[PDB]
């Protein structure tokens, strides 16, 4: 039973430029390697069989190399569609040893977010839950870690931050904390904030609500 | 063309049992031989079981090698996964597949979650504010809906009944004590809200709830 | 559990060769007569019409993309030799 080494498993790329992923099994597949395009939800498409064997109707670009106990496989110029996740796979034993899963990330512009704060509703504030809530969308680069700032003080617990993939019609994410909690701890401060904590801007922003308006 | 049909999975608590179905369309399956590989959700994509056009060799990856068990009618055109004393490592998505020298044919797929937790209904929750509520962004409305304690997934977020569509964020389901719970952002300009019915609707698959809550 | 991948079966009926392979049907299957592969030769039944100690003989590989164990598989005469 074999194993599969692949190297990155993000690869975010600018289009248009030679990206290269590498696999790795542990002995000899001798050559018996496959390659995949995952997209979305749903099944992988096979790119590339047998190392150098390109498969039916796969753009010329796609590249399939490397034998042995290796391999790698490369996009000669990385254009638009060509963004999901990539997997080489063997098929020298059965079970057929699968890779990590390499995922393309599609190098775009710069993006300012745009925070959103919201109050926790008055019908769940009924429920005895209390949970807060901020968005922060269509933003890029990926790298975000926004804080929850409770009357000047940060909580730590109680937080749920959600990102999603690239948008479809631009390529910029979007994020969503929820600091989660009940009325016990919520009816103690008055003055809510959320940390935007990004280099899109000038320093760091915060959009901020104060209970008693 | 060369159609296949995972069928029947869903959930399941642990240790109990499942049979999965696949249906083969559009090839001579009779003398074909099939797979079943899973997407075990994060932990990557594993090939299942292996059986010969004849059902004479039968081949079973390592972590299933026992619990599980392939088999097929070469006059239904049918392929079955026998699982039993399954496990959270089971949680996963099934496909069925032909496997050929330079040719692939994947199904569908049918996703097997495996917990033993209970069917849970979503709380939903609108968002507005009224402190910091500044006018208009640069004339724009952001409103929310939330999605507190749910199980299993998933949950469809249709914002004014799937018309509204435009600028809209639905954030990944994010499990915290055994329950999932998702946020969504849609984004109008002032014009539009509160002037229109800005409505969303939450749909649950499992406990079938259907909230439309509108924002104040 | 179950049993694995079997072995050839070479059976001679004068001008004729029959070679049973080891595995299943499949029609994914593939036979290749010493490295060079065989023209959408597929059933587990290989007939070697016409046999030819120099011709015909040689390394034979029938192989799934499943049961690549690669067995090879000797001829001319003595089967599985040097």
């Amino acid at each position: 039973d074999i194993q599969m080494t692949q190297s990155p498993s993000s690869l975010p790329a600018s289009l248009g430029d030679r990206v290269t992923i590498n696999c790795q099994a542990s002995q000899d597949i001798s050559n018996y390697l496959n390659w995949y395009q995952q997209k979305p939800g749903k099944a992988p498409k096979l790119l590339i069989y047998y190392t150098n064997k390109l498969a039916d109707g796969v753009p010329s670009r796609f590249s399939g190399s490397g034998s042995g106990r290796d391999s790698s496989f490369t996009i000669s110029s990385l254009e638009s569609e060509d963004i999901g996740s990539y997997y080489c796979q063997q098929y020298y034993n059965y079970p057929w040893t699968f890779g990590p899963g390499t995922k393309l990330e599609i190098k775009r512009a710069d993006a300012k977010p745009t925070v959103s704060i919201f109050p926790p509703s008055s019908e769940q504030l009924g429920t005895g839950s209390a949970t807060l809530v901020c968005f922060v969308n269509n933003f890029y680069p990926k790298d975000i870690n926004v804080k929850w700032k409770v009357d000047g003080s940060e909580k730590r617990d109680g937080v749920l931050q959600s990102v999603t993939d690239q948008d479809s019609k631009d390529s910029t994410y979007s994020l969503s904390s929820t600091l989660s909690l009940t009325k016990a701890d919520y009816e103690r401060h008055n003055l809510y904030t959320c940390e935007v904590t990004h280099k899109t801007s000038t320093a760091a922003i915060v959009k901020t609500l104060n209970r008693n308006e | 063309e060369v159609q296949l049909v995972e069928s029947g999975g869903g959930l399941v608590q642990p240790g109990k049992s499942l049979k999965l179905s696949c249906e083969a369309s559009g090839f001579t399956f009779s003398g074909y031989g099939m797979h079943w590989v899973r997407q075990a959700p994060g932990r990557g994509l594993e090939s299942v079981a292996y059986i010969t056009s004849s059902s004479i060799n039968i081949k079973y990856a390592d972590a299933v090698k026992g619990r599980f068990t392939v088999s097929r009618d070469n006059a239904k055109n049918l392929l079955f996964l026998q699982m039993n004393i399954l496990k959270s490592e089971d949680t996963a998505m099934y496909y069925c597949a032909r496997f050929d020298w330079d040719k692939n044919y994947w199904g569908q797929g049918t996703m097997v979650t495996v917990s033993s937790a209970k069917t849970t209904a979503p709380s939903v929750y609108p968002l507005a504010p009224a402190c910091d509520s500044t006018t208009s962004t640069t004339n724009t409305v952001t409103l929310g809906c939330l999605v507190k304690g749910y199980f299993p997934e998933p949950v469809t977020v249709i914002w004014n009944s799937g018309a509204l569509t435009s600028g809209v964020h639905t954030f990944p389901s994010v499990l915290h004590s055994g329950l999932y719970s998702l946020s969504s952002s849609v984004t109008v300009p002032s014009s539009t809200w509160p002037s229109q019915t800005v409505t969303c609707n939450v749909a649950h698959p499992a406990s079938s709830t259907t909230v439309d809550l509108k924002i104040e | 559990d179950d049993a694995e991948n079997i072995e050839y079966k070479v059976s001679i009926s004068g001008t004729s060769v029959e070679l049973t392979c080891p595995l299943d049907s499949d029609e994914n299957l593939k036979w290749e007569k010493n490295g060079q592969e065989l023209p959408q030769k597929h059933d587990k039944h290989l007939v070697l019409q016409d046999f030819s100690e120099v011709e015909d003989s040689g390394y034979y590989v029938c192989y799934t993309p499943a049961s690549n164990k690669n067995t090879y598989l000797y001829l001319k005469a003595r089967v599985s030799e040097y």
